[PDB]
């Protein structure tokens, strides 16, 4: 099925790879031949998480635990039920992942858009990758990524944070955080304001930029304009993965003591030691 | 308990009083994991309460 | 059959093919929202929200950037296509929207919605000339009218933005 | 039967059928090289009166 | 799109490509079989 | 006296029917541009069915 | 940075008159004044009582360093105003025991309250939706639930500390 | 009863029961092989009397 | 009775109500096979006597 | 949409499904409780 | 009374009940059984005397 | 939307429709009752 | 009393009724199935001398 | 659209195939009772 | 046969079969380099009844 | 597109390559076999 | 054969192929620095017979 | 879009390149094996 305007933009070209042969639709979904790779990559790599819960102790959809393996295998490949089908599952995720930021794509390509979903995207498979691949590279072992389980996993997010006693004090994590809860704020503002002015009391024209321009200007005290406020949110919105990427890469990798002893630089300055 | 019976002629485990061809291993899950009960199993595991404070 | 496109062949989820030149007839990604209002956009106090700068003397170009007017818009092809005649401004939310291009061998004077225009250099030097990557100087002929020279309508914004947002499938094709 | 072909497009039933195929193979040998029994790649060579068999607990 | 004449020509293929893969796959089940029976 | 269920329970299933019922308002919402959709045998319009086509008023200057 | 639009990169124009029928207007939509940025009464208010507990917060953190204006600075993160102690439950403490943190954080909260009223008032007059008040009272809702926790459990002990390092501490 | 396919195009009821059928097998055949019982690829050639089976109520 | 289809559409009616059907039977077949007493994959072939029952109330 | 007769006539069908699926049912939950009462 | 349904489109309200009906009956067969005298899964062949009972006042 | 007639005739299904499973659930509530007694 | 019907559409506020004594009336309940004397699912068959009682004052 | 005379020949169709799944899945039902019964 | 071809361009086939051969083929040799038996960089050198086996 | 005779001329080097690669593949697994036996 | 330079530029095919070697040269580099038998940075002066090798199968 | 003379004398070079590495890489192998072999 088609939105009513849908079928004039159903043309064929943007492929990156494929040519013609994969450039088709399946109900809403263009496929496309990164389409074909990522329905191969989600279909392979969710049958092991399967696989993974019924060779492990429960059903129960919140404790499922899919581990990697212990850190004696470094960088090989362990036993499938020690680790190692955790791994075959991240090589799927990976691959899952770049498919579905190439397919966006092409489907940006065939409607004359910009390039930005995808590098957007690519956020977020940065601070993935950083997770499972880089940092557990630089430690050397792929045991240290974490565990694909909706509660274990936070088990591992909780331990690693104890690793250096008190992770608040990671100074690339409390500006991660501020883009974060930043981000949040602006979000609520840009929704509320597009509206407030297109959703007015009733019996009350439709609002105008104009409108939203000076309600903006007297709650920040300049004018972001339109292009902007958008440009701001993908700012913040992106800016905190990236940040988040480089504060779980230096815990470990580059500093190994507790997180408040690093702050001993500052304390430190000439100007007051 | 622990582990079936061995015929003593051919080392081979009967289970259920008939051979089994083959090296037998007791079945478990991944490491050996078993889902937690209840709370109060994962109490008795644990110290009793702590004593009340000093004030 | 003026109809604009056919299916490429009879299974479900099949592309279309257009039947015309897709630029002119508005397919893919050079089609354009044909049930628009054709009626100017109106600022809060009514008056025509995108006008020509010579229209309303409160706009001037930010002292110390330079001015556009009379450079030379060069092509896809490297053609140059023409020259900068004057600016629209949005005046709602002030910025310059569209240049206005008098065609080099040619009559006639066309829009062009400045997102789709590069300075050389990014604007940070030289400035001598501007690039229109999209399309050819060819096609550049072919860019949508607007009915009036002081104003433009919701219907031939969407008609000339989506003019140039074809270029870069279509432009160097034989689907003309 | 044939008249399936014109249902549907030849061209991308094939490859949902050997992406169904690749994607089956391999999860029945990932399947296999985690058990204990069929762990191929490091106890292949054992005859089938050593090959492991599992139970469950005695139950005494 | 293909004529019927060309669906029974693909079909007669497609029946034969499957019955030399199952054929393969009958083959390397009773390897496998002969080697470690699964019941 | 009641053993399993407890306040936070609770409160997370009134919050559970109230985000099922935000998605469902959500998707009306939706569906006010480009529905129904266009198919072979006829108009679709899928599930939650999308709320009405809305005009809006402008502000006059005469 | 660069940017993949024109629109700013080069040839930004100056409305040297105010844009509005840069620089900008002085004149109303409707009843609502469009120059200034808005206060009313309620933002004035909302100013006084958020400075002065600005101020307290300020005052007991230069105080704890012994009014060193080098350590105020060097220390400045991990400087607090402090809950009062946990035997006081609600009842009121000592000035220096948590009576400035119960003060700066009753002068913190009218204050937020009375912003809110503001933007509230501010909405209506540019004749606009509700949505950004009921957006910002969801975030009053959870600011206030580190008032209410701790009445619920029956201490003022237990409330968030007023300082950078002590609240992510708590 | 065949004016069910007037009313679905049969072209979409064969991708729903494909797509249903499959995952409805793949699902019996995992629960099972995370079962005690029926764990066939390490315990398949057990004898019915030699399976796993459930533990009993108390015995009194 | 019939005149529901006139206010309904059975196309979707059928539609929600198999998938209603699918999901509701899924529920309930796992809320038995996390019980006890209906771990049935595991111990369908005790007999009703052998099988788990819940705690009775203590006797005083 | 349906006429009255397509509404009459669908109607028959659906009851008679509904039926059918209901005593399958039924001897699903006789076999059930002969197995395993749950009273 | 009839006239509720000139201020309301029945074809709305028929499935907003069912709506509210389907939620109610699983809500109130989940609290049920959670409870422990009316888990009926476990313990739903217990007589009604042998049936669990919360905790009376303590005699003291 | 409907004629005042329509809404008559809706109006006497809905009503029978309701005390239908009412009645329904009151046998339910019988059942219920006998096998084990809430109060 | 009926211009209240003029002052506001009886459609919002017969909706907001509704979900009003619906939302009382589920608080109520939860709150008295919390406590210990009205959880009626597990004590309900007691009789109202045998039923929980807060604590009294000390030293009468 | 379809025709009705297309509707019956699919109708054969689907029955048929239908049914023939439903027998082969009953011949995998015999054997694996056979092997483990599992009441 | 090779209608086949006239179906999917043998010039886009043969690039996707290098691709999934090339990573099919890194797959099998980083499974096997892992196991006991077949750690061929660290014990290649072992005789066929001095390498490992997986029994337990 | 592709003409029939190319399609023909190009199935003749897949062929061979192919079984080309199944060759060599088959013999690199004769030294594998020999060198440490999988079975 | 050089016809094979029709079917694909051969300029980009260069590219892919020095990128594809370049990492499995890399690849291959680091596996062996890596190993023990191998880290012939610290170890490449020992003799054969002194290079560490990996366990050997137990005695029985 | 090169012409097939061109590819002609590329293809000589790219042989000539792909069997000089080969030898390259050969040597070598026969090197690291001499020193530390892997068999
Ligand atoms: C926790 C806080 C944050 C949590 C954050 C959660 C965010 C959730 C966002 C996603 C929700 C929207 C998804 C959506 O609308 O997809 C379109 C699709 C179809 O409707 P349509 O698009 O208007 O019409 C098209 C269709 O009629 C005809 O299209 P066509 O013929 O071309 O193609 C075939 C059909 C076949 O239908 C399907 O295959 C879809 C069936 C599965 C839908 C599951 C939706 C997710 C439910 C989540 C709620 C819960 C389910 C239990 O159409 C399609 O091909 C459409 C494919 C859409 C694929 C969407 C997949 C989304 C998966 C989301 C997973 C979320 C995981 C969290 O819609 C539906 O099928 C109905 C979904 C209605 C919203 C769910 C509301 C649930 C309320 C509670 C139960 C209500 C019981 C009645
Ligand atoms: C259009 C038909 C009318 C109607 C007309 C009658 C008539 C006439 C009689 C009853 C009778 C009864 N009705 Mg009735 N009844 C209606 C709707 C209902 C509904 C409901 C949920 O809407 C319910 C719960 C009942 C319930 C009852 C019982 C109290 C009683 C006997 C059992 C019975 O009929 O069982 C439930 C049955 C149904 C819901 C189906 C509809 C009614 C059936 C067809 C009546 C058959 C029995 C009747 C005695 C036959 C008449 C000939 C005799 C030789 C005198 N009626 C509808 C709206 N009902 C009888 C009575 O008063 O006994 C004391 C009786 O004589
Ligand atoms: C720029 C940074 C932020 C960001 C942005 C972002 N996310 C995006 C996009 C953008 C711009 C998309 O365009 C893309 C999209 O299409 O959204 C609809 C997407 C998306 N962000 C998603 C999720 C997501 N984003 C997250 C975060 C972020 N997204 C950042 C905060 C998170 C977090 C923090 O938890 C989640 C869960 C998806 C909804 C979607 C990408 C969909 C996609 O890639 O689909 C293909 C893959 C699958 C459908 C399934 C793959 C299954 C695997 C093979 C097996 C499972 C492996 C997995 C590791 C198991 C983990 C278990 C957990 C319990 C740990
Ligand atoms: C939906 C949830 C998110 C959210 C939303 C949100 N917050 C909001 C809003 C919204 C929608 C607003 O509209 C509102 C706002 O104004 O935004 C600009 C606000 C707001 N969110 C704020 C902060 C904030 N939001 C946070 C978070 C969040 N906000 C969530 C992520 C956080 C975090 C993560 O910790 C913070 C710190 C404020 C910037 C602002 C509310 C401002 C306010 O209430 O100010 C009260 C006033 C004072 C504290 C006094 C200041 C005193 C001056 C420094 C003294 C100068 C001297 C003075 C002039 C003297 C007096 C003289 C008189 C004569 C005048
Ligand atoms: C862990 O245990 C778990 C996993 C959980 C247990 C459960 C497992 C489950 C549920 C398994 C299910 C399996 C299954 C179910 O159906 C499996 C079904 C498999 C099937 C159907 C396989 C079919 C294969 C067919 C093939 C290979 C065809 C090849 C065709 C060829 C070569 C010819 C190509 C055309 C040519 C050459 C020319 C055309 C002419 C043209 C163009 C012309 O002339 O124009
Ligand atoms: C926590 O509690 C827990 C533990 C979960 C416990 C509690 C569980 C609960 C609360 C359960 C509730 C269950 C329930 C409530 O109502 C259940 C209600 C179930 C119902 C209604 C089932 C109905 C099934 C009907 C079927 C299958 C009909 C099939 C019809 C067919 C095949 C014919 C199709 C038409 C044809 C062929 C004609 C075409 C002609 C055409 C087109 C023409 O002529 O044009
Ligand atoms: C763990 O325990 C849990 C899992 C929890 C327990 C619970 C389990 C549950 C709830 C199970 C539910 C099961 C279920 C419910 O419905 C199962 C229902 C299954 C059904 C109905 C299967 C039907 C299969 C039908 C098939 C295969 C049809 C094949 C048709 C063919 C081959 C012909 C195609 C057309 C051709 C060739 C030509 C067309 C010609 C044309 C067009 C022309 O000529 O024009
Ligand atoms: C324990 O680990 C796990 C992983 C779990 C275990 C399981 C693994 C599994 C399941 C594996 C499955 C593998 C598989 C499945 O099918 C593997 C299938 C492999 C296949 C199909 C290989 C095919 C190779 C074909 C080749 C190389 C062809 C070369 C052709 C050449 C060179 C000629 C090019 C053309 C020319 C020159 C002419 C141009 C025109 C010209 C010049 C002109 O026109 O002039
Ligand atoms: C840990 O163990 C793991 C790693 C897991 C185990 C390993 C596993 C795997 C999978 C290994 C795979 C190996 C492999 C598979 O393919 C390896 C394949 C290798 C190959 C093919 C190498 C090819 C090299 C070719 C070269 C260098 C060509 C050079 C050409 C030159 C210099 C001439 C260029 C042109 C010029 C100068 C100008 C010409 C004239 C012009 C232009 C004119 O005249 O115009
Ligand atoms: C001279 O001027 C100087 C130099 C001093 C000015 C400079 C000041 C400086 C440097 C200030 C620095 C301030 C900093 C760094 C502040 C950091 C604040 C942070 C990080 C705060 C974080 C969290 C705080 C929370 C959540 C506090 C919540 C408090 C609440 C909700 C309190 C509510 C109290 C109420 C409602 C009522 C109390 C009164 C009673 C109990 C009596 O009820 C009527
Ligand atoms: C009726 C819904 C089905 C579920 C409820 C089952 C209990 C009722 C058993 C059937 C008994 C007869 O039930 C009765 O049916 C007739 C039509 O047949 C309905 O009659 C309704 O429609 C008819 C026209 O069709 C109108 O003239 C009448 O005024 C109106 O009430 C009655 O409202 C209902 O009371
Ligand atoms: C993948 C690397 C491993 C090695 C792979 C290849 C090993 C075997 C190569 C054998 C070479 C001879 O093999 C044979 O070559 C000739 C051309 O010479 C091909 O011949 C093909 O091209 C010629 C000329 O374009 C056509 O006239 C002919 O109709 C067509 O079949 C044959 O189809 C192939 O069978």
């Amino acid at each position: 099925a088609m939105l009513s305007f849908e079928k004039k933009y159903r043309v064929r070209g943007g492929t990156l790879i494929g040519g013609d042969l994969f450039d088709f639709w399946f109900g809403p979904f263009y496929v496309g031949f990164f389409g074909v790779t990522t329905i191969f990559f989600v279909t392979l790599g969710t049958l092991l998480c399967v696989w993974g819960a019924a060779m492990g102790p429960t059903w129960n959809l919140w404790q499922i635990n899919i581990a990697p393996p212990d850190l004696k295998y470094g960088l090989g490949l362990a036993p499938l039920r020690e680790g190692g089908l955790w791994q075959i599952i991240t090589l799927c995720a990976l691959g899952a992942f770049g498919s579905w930021a190439l397919r966006q794509a092409e489907i940006a390509r065939k409607l004359g858009m910009g390039m930005h979903i995808p590098w957007a995207y690519g956020g977020a498979i940065l601070a993935y990758t950083t997770l499972v691949v880089i940092r557990p590279f630089l430690l050397g072992a792929w045991g240290h990524g974490f565990p694909y389980g909706i509660f274990s996993h936070l088990d591992w997010v909780s331990n690693v944070g104890y690793q250096y006693l008190h992770f608040h004090y990671n100074p690339a994590h409390m500006i991660a955080v501020t883009f974060f809860f930043t981000n949040c704020l602006a979000l609520a503002m840009h929704g509320s304001l597009i509206l407030s002015v297109t959703n007015p009391p009733k019996g009350t024209p439709t609002g105008t930029s104009e409108q939203e321009n000076v309600f903006f200007r007297d709650l920040l005290g300049y004018s972001i304009g339109a292009i902007g406020i958008h440009r701001l949110g993908l700012f913040l919105a992106v800016g905190a993965a990236v940040w988040s990427a480089i504060c779980i890469v230096i815990s470990g990798p580059f500093w190994t003591q507790g997180w408040p002893e690093w702050w001993n630089w500052w304390l430190n300055l000439p100007i007051w030691k | 308990p622990t582990a079936w019976p061995v015929d003593p002629t051919t080392g081979q485990t009967l289970i259920n009083g008939r051979p089994v061809v083959g090296r037998v291993f007791i079945m478990r899950k991944t490491d050996g994991t078993v889902k937690y009960p209840n709370v109060a199993d994962v109490v008795a595991h644990e110290a009793l309460a702590p004593l009340p404070p000093v004030v | 059959s003026d109809v604009k496109f056919v299916p490429a062949d009879n299974y479900n989820g099949s592309p279309i093919i257009p039947t015309g030149n897709p630029m002119i007839d508005g397919v893919g990604p050079a089609s354009w929202a044909e049930d628009r209002r054709d009626e100017p956009d109106l600022t809060y106090h009514g008056s025509h929200k995108i006008v020509p700068m010579r229209l309303d003397p409160t706009f001037s170009i930010a002292k110390g950037d330079p001015d556009p007017r009379g450079l030379p818009v060069i092509a896809a092809d490297k053609q140059v296509a023409g020259t900068v005649v004057e600016l629209w401004v949005n005046r709602s939310e002030p910025q310059v929207s569209y240049y206005e291009v008098q065609l080099a061998s040619g009559e006639r004077r066309v829009l062009l919605p400045t997102g789709y225009v590069q300075w050389p250099n990014f604007g940070l030097w030289g400035n001598d000339k501007l690039l229109v990557k999209s399309i050819t100087a060819a096609q550049f002929a072919n860019v949508p009218a607007t009915k009036r020279d002081d104003q433009i309508t919701l219907l031939e914004e969407d008609k000339i933005c989506a003019y140039y947002a074809g270029g870069h499938m279509y432009a160097f094709a034989e689907r003309s | 039967m044939h008249r399936i072909w014109l249902m549907y497009d030849p061209r991308r039933v094939m490859v949902a059928l050997v992406g169904f195929l690749a994607v089956l193979a391999l999860v029945i040998h990932f399947v296999l090289l985690s058990s204990q029994r069929y762990s191929w790649i490091e106890n292949g060579t054992l005859g089938a009166d050593q090959a492991p068999v599992g139970a469950s607990a005695p139950a005494a | 799109g293909m004529t019927e004449e060309e669906a029974r020509r693909f079909h007669g293929y497609m029946v034969t490509g499957t019955l030399g893969y199952v054929v393969v796959a009958s083959v390397a089940h009773f390897l496998a079989w002969s080697w470690r029976p699964w019941f | 006296m009641m053993e399993y269920i407890d306040g936070a329970q609770i409160a997370l299933y009134a919050f559970w029917l109230f985000f099922f019922g935000l998605i469902i308002y959500l998707r009306r919402e939706d569906k006010r541009e480009g529905y129904p959709l266009e198919s072979p045998q006829g108009p679709r319009d899928g599930w939650p069915k999308g709320a009405p086509k809305k005009t809006y008023v402008h502000r006059d200057h005469g | 940075m660069l940017e993949y639009q024109n629109l700013f990169t080069r040839v930004q124009v100056r409305t040297v008159p105010e844009p509005g029928i840069f620089s900008y207007l002085a004149g109303k939509f409707g009843d609502a004044q469009i120059g200034p940025i808005y206060l009313g009464w309620a933002g004035v208010l909302s100013l006084i009582f958020g400075f002065i507990a600005i101020e307290i917060i300020g005052l007991n953190m230069w105080a704890s360093v012994g009014w060193d204006p080098v350590e105020f600075i060097r220390q400045l993160p991990w400087l607090a105003l402090e809950p009062p102690p946990p035997q006081y439950g609600l009842r009121v403490p000592p000035l220096n025991q948590g009576g400035w943190y119960l003060m700066a954080g009753f002068f913190l909260t009218v204050s937020i309250i009375l912003w809110w009223i503001r933007i509230y008032r501010r909405a209506r007059a540019l004749q606009m939706g509700s949505h950004l008040p009921w957006a910002f009272a969801s975030a009053i809702f959870l600011y206030s639930t580190f008032f209410f926790q701790p009445l619920l459990v029956g201490s003022w002990s237990e409330m968030v500390p007023f300082g950078i390092f002590p609240h992510l501490d708590w």
